[PDB]
């Protein structure tokens, strides 16, 4: 559909493995907020949006409808499960890489399905836990997902970085390299 | 008060996925608003409510029970029929004083490639932007390769507009950037 603005109010997700769910709202491809279903908390992604209120119970109640609708569909489709997809990984910096100045590495894992994945960072072949954040599963018109991970860093002339992606559609954990 | 769309109830390891997308499509402000509710099994859309259709329609044979059953209920049809005004048009009012007011000005930097000049236009919102290379106020257009619009995920965009050039004495290269958040287009020059 061709339109000036595309909004999702919202994106409802429930899957059997876990089991896990996700409730988000999107406007023009960006996440407005998500509901921590385990905490019954609304977490806005734009500070300007903190002024609004959103009942997390709606998300919980909506997700419950998805679980009931799923079990119906699992049987009726003769147990047709999800096809594992090959995710595409791209690593880039948030700003131009000026040495000695803080920056953020951005790892875009696109074409994710099913929405199950670890995204982790590596520096010189070592696990990097601090400074790592990530978005939710953002929707796509083909009904796959993409997730973006962030790694804050002070780039230097010798420290290399790898974005690591483990996925079922992946025979081996995928590694996308980045160097200043 | 952002209004959500509800989903109606139905009448390596393997995994089963269900997706519901309550979507709104806006054009020319609010004079052209369209609502499409999508019920998705795995990655296949099965049931749909298009505001331009006005009734539930089964995309595949799997959603055929649901569409027929959901259409049976006059109450459910009538709630969904009014959702365009109640959800889409209502939420666009909140968007007009928040998301649609977001103005992040881009940062423009020029640097030779790691010959090739790279104009980095980083951290801007909204996505509408135009970048043009000029050479002595003569617009370069044949040796320009622009990367696709990059979504950073934190409500900012970035784009890199390359240019392969032959540098000679006394030639200035300028990157012209136009963005809604700018009162006047930004020009970053480059001398060798
Ligand atoms: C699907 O139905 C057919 C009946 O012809 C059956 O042989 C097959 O086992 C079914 N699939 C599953 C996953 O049970
Ligand atoms: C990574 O994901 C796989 C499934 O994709 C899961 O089995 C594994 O537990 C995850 N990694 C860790 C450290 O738990």
């Amino acid at each position: 559909i061709v339109a000036d603005h595309v909004a999702s109010y919202g994106v409802n997700l429930y899957q059997s493995y876990g089991p896990s769910g996700q409730y988000t709202h999107e406007f023009d491809g960006d996440e407005q907020f998500y509901v921590d279903l385990g905490r019954k908390e609304t977490v806005w992604c734009l500070p300007v949006l903190r002024q609004f209120r959103f009942d997390p119970q709606f998300a919980l109640t909506n997700i419950a409808v998805l679980k009931h609708n799923l079990n119906s569909l699992i049987k009726r489709s003769n147990s047709t499960a999800a096809t594992n997809e090959v995710p595409e990984v791209t690593v880039f910096s948030k700003s131009p890489v000026t040495l000695g100045q803080p920056n953020i590495l951005i790892c875009l894992v696109d074409n994710i399905f099913p929405p199950v994945v670890n995204i982790t960072w590596l520096s010189n072949g070592h696990s990097v836990t601090e400074g790592v954040s990530e978005t939710s599963f953002l929707s796509k018109s083909d009904h796959s997902f993409f997730k973006i991970s962030y790694l804050t860093l002070l780039p230097s002339a010798e420290e290399s970085y790898d974005c690591k992606v483990e996925h079922w559609g992946l025979d081996k954990p995928l590694l996308k390299h980045w160097e200043p | 008060q952002p209004f959500p769309q509800p989903e109606q109830p139905f009448p390596s390891p393997e995994d089963f996925v269900y997706q519901f997308k309550g979507m709104c499509y806006f054009t020319n402000g609010t004079e052209r608003v369209r609502l499409v509710s999508r019920s998705i099994y795995n990655r296949e859309e099965i049931v749909r409510f298009d505001s331009d259709v006005g009734e539930f329609r089964a995309v595949t044979l799997l959603g055929l029970p649901a569409a027929e059953y959901w259409n049976s209920q006059k109450d459910i049809l009538e709630r969904k029929r009014a959702a365009v005004d109640r959800v889409c048009r209502h939420n666009y009012q909140l968007e007009l004083r928040t998301t649609l007011q977001r103005r992040v000005e881009p940062t423009v930097t020029i640097s030779p490639s790691r010959n090739l000049l790279v104009c980095s236009v980083t951290d801007f919102y909204p996505a509408q932007i135009k970048v043009r290379w000029f050479r002595n106020d003569q617009e370069e257009t044949a040796g320009v390769v622009s990367t696709p619009l990059i979504r950073n995920g934190d409500w900012t965009f970035q784009i890199l507009v390359m240019l392969e050039m032959t540098p000679q004495r006394g030639d200035v290269y300028t990157c012209h950037v136009e963005h809604p958040s700018l009162q006047s287009p930004i020009t970053v020059e480059w001398r060798a």
